[PDB]
C-alpha cells in the first residue's frame, strides 16, 4: 500500500544553482519549477497517507551528497535543458537494479495521463541515483529548453496531471 | 475603460472549477464542469478545464475527447486548438498536431506560444 510509506522528493537544483533556464521571454529557471512541483506532489502524497521527506523545502542550495535522504522510494524532479529546442518530453531515469521497477512503473502511468511526449524509462548514472540504496528515479518532467514544454511546466494544472500520474504509479509500485 | 488593458475575467463557473482543481478537489470540479456544459453555460475554457480534469483523474484519451467536443461548439478557440496540438504531439501525431496549432494561430497570429510550437512542428 502507498499509505504509510515514506517518499523522498528531491526538487533538483536550488539556491545559487539555478539549473537550466529557458531562452524565451519567460526566462524560466529550473530550480523554481522543480520546487513548485515537489511541493504540489508533497501535498497530494500526504493526502494519500504517505510520509513525505523533502531534500529541500525552500530556494536553498543542497549538494548532491546532502540529497541522500532515506525513504521507501525517492523521486528526483528535474526540468533540464537539451541543446535542440525542439527536443521535448518526459524521461524517467534509474540506475541500480532496485530502481528499475520504480522507473518502469512511473513511466507507464505518466504516459497514460501526462501531456508530455514519452521518452521512456532509461538507465543512466546520476549521482542522486548511484549514491543511494533507496529505490530512486530521476524524472525529467518536460524540458525547460522546449518552449512548449515550458508552457506546461509553468502551468499548475498541467503539473497536477503529472503529479496525479506519479501518485497513480506509486500506488501500483506499492501494491504489495 | 482600463479593463481592456487587463486580462479577460473568468466567468463565475470557470473560476469555481479552477478553484476546486487547484485545491485538489477534482470530484467537485468535474461535477461543476459537467453541470456547466449541460446547462449550456460553458465557454471554451469550460471545455478546456473539463478535459484537463479528465486527463488528471481519468485518462489523456478522455481529456482529448472532451476538448474535441468543445471545438465543435468553439471552432476558433485558440485554447482548445493549442491544447489538442500539445496532446497530439505527446502521442507522436505531429501532422495532426500541426493542423491544430495552425488553427490556433488563425485565432491569435501574434501568440508567441502558438508561433513557437508551429515553428517546432514545421
Ligand atoms: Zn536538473
Amino acid at each position: 500500500m502507498l499509505q504509510g510509506k515514506t517518499i523522498v522528493l528531491d526538487p533538483g537544483h536550488g539556491g545559487s544553482d539555478q539549473g537550466a533556464s529557458s531562452n524565451t521571454k519567460y526566462k524560466s529557471l529550473e530550480k523554481d519549477y522543480t520546487l513548485k512541483t515537489a511541493k504540489e506532489l508533497q501535498r497530494t502524497l500526504e493526502k494519500e497517507g504517505a510520509t513525505v521527506k523533502m531534500t529541500r523545502t525552500d530556494d536553498t542550495y543542497v549538494s548532491l551528497e546532502n540529497r541522500d535522504i532515506k525513504g521507501d522510494a525517492y523521486l528526483s524532479i528535474h526540468n533540464d535543458a537539451l541543446e535542440s529546442s525542439n527536443a521535448n518530453g518526459m524521461t524517467v531515469y534509474w540506475y541500480h537494479d532496485n530502481q528499475r521497477a520504480l522507473a518502469d512503473t512511473l513511466d507507464a502511468t505518466i504516459q497514460k495521463k501526462g501531456l508530455l511526449s514519452n521518452r521512456g524509462s532509461r538507465q543512466e548514472n546520476y549521482q542522486v541515483l548511484a549514491q543511494t540504496k533507496v529505490p530512486a528515479v530521476l524524472l525529467e518532467l518536460g524540458y525547460i529548453s522546449n518552449p512548449t514544454d515550458e508552457t506546461m511546466i509553468k502551468d499548475q494544472l498541467h503539473r497536477q496531471i503529472l503529479e496525479q500520474a506519479i501518485v497513480d504509479g506509486l500506488k501500483i509500485y506499492f501494491s504489495a | 475603460e482600463v479593463l481592456f488593458q487587463g486580462p479577460k475575467e473568468d466567468n463565475i463557473y470557470n473560476k469555481l472549477i479552477k478553484d476546486d482543481m487547484t485545491s485538489g478537489n477534482y470530484d467537485n470540479a468535474q461535477n461543476i464542469a459537467k453541470q456547466t456544459i449541460n446547462k449550456n453555460y460553458a465557454d471554451d475554457q469550460t471545455y478546456y478545464l473539463s478535459g484537463m480534469i479528465m486527463a488528471t483523474i481519468n485518462s489523456k484519451s478522455e481529456g482529448m475527447t472532451e476538448w474535441e467536443r468543445g471545438l465543435r461548439m468553439f471552432p476558433k478557440s485558440g485554447l482548445l486548438n493549442f491544447e489538442l496540438a500539445i496532446a497530439n504531439r505527446s502521442l507522436n501525431d505531429d501532422e495532426k498536431a500541426l493542423k491544430y496549432v495552425r488553427k490556433a494561430l488563425n485565432a491569435d497570429p501574434k501568440n508567441t506560444d502558438y508561433i513557437n510550437l508551429e515553428k517546432e512542428l514545421t
